[PDB]
Order: structure tokens, then C-alpha cells, then sequence
């Protein structure tokens, strides 16, 4: 344990902490194939099931 | 003498002693460590 907690402490560095916004719009939009826009096939599968 | 015993007597010389016995601790020498190489951790000095 304590060969383990001196790998770790001398492994352990600090981050770097990212955030990434993904909208589903612009995947679905710019996917190159079969590609489609978000809000128009949301209600065609939504009001046929 | 007459019955061929002899007048002047024989020698009896001293044994030997009892010696002392004799014993050592003989000691060694195995020499300090060499000091590692100090890492700088991510914690601050009370938590380390």
C-alpha cells in the first residue's frame, strides 16, 4: 500500500479541466451522411411514433 | 637396595595448567544510506 500511494503521489500531476459544449443540431447537421436537421425530424417521429 | 628398590626417589614434575578459554565479538561496519532523490509533490505542506 504504501509502494502504491508513492507511485501515485509521484504520478499525480494536477489537469487540465475542459468543457465542451456539444449541440446535437450541428452533429446531426453537418454528419455527411443520412445528415438531417434536429427540430423538423423530432416531430415527424414524435407524431408517428 | 638389596631387593633392587632404589634409594634416591623419582622426579614428579608439574602438569600442565588449566588455561583460561578466550572468545572475541568482532564487529563489522555496513554504512548509511544514500539519501534518494526528493520529488515535488501536488499537495501543500500539512496534507504531505
Amino acid at each position: 500500500l504504501a509502494q502504491m500511494e508513492k507511485s501515485y503521489l509521484e504520478k499525480d500531476e494536477r489537469a487540465l479541466e475542459v468543457t465542451r459544449t456539444v449541440s446535437l443540431a450541428e452533429v446531426y447537421a453537418g454528419l455527411t451522411e443520412n445528415s438531417f436537421i434536429l427540430k423538423d425530424k423530432v416531430t415527424e417521429l414524435v407524431n408517428a411514433g | 637396595t638389596i631387593d633392587g628398590q632404589p634409594l634416591s626417589l623419582s622426579l614428579y614434575a608439574t602438569p600442565a595448567d588449566p588455561s583460561m578459554l578466550l572468545s572475541a565479538a568482532i564487529t563489522a561496519s555496513q554504512g548509511g544510506g544514500d539519501l534518494p532523490h526528493a520529488v515535488m509533490p501536488m499537495y501543500r505542506f500539512p496534507v504531505i
